[PDB]
């Protein structure tokens, strides 16, 4: 347990910022990945035809 | 009937040219989608070529009703000399019906793409307030505000 504090004295504060990542990313993954589906939506919903004479 | 059938089919192919009228009726067939105001004026082809006396008779036979009618005119004339004619005439009229259903707006973009032409007429358009709605007075200014240009003006 002693050598490991010794070539990480981060550990405590790694899994900090360890936690503090996912419920940021985990939280705006989505919202981005709606934001983007908001945007494309105009083409995810597009139509078209064809009226030559 | 059968005459004036073959002349609302003469007509489509020539507004085809008239390309201001061709954006008015996409606009409104846009905004005004899956409503009864999306449709045209003068209707498609198909139900010309398969419109019935009879339809026109319960369409005549339905609004064509004095409580929906106005008369008016002006000139050199009275009130009362128009008076009888109308207790004369139109006293014969049957004085006896849905009415609306809100028509909503969308918020849509249409676009008939075609490059073998000179140049493109564009329309844009929102929602507008409607008739008793008062600040149609203010709007009718802020068109004037911007105006128009064809051209021609030499300003």
């Amino acid at each position: 347990t002693f050598l490991r504090w010794a070539a990480e004295p981060e550990h405590d504060h790694r899994k900090r910022m360890g936690l503090k990542m996912l419920l940021m990313m985990g939280l705006l993954l989505p919202l981005v990945y709606a934001m983007k589906r908001h945007k494309w939506s105009v083409l995810k919903s597009r139509k078209l035809a064809y009226r030559p004479p | 009937i059968e005459k004036e059938r073959d002349v609302i089919l003469q007509e489509l192919q020539e507004n085809d040219t008239s390309m201001r009228d061709v954006v008015f009726n996409y606009l409104h067939a846009t905004a005004f989608q899956g409503t009864p105001l999306a449709q045209s004026v003068e209707g498609p082809s198909e139900n010309v070529r398969k419109l019935s006396r009879a339809d026109l008779t319960e369409y005549l036979s339905r609004h064509y009703k004095a409580p929906r009618m106005v008369l008016a005119a002006a000139g050199g004339l009275e009130h009362r000399q128009l008076l009888d004619l109308a207790q004369k005439h139109f006293s014969g009229l049957s004085g006896t019906v849905p009415t609306l259903s809100p028509c909503r707006f969308t918020g849509s973009q249409i676009c008939h793409r075609e490059d073998g032409l000179p140049l493109a007429h564009v329309a844009i358009a929102v929602e507008g307030p409607g008739w008793a709605h008062p600040d149609n007075v203010a709007l009718q200014v802020a068109n004037a505000i911007i105006g128009h240009y064809d051209c021609t003006y030499g300003g």
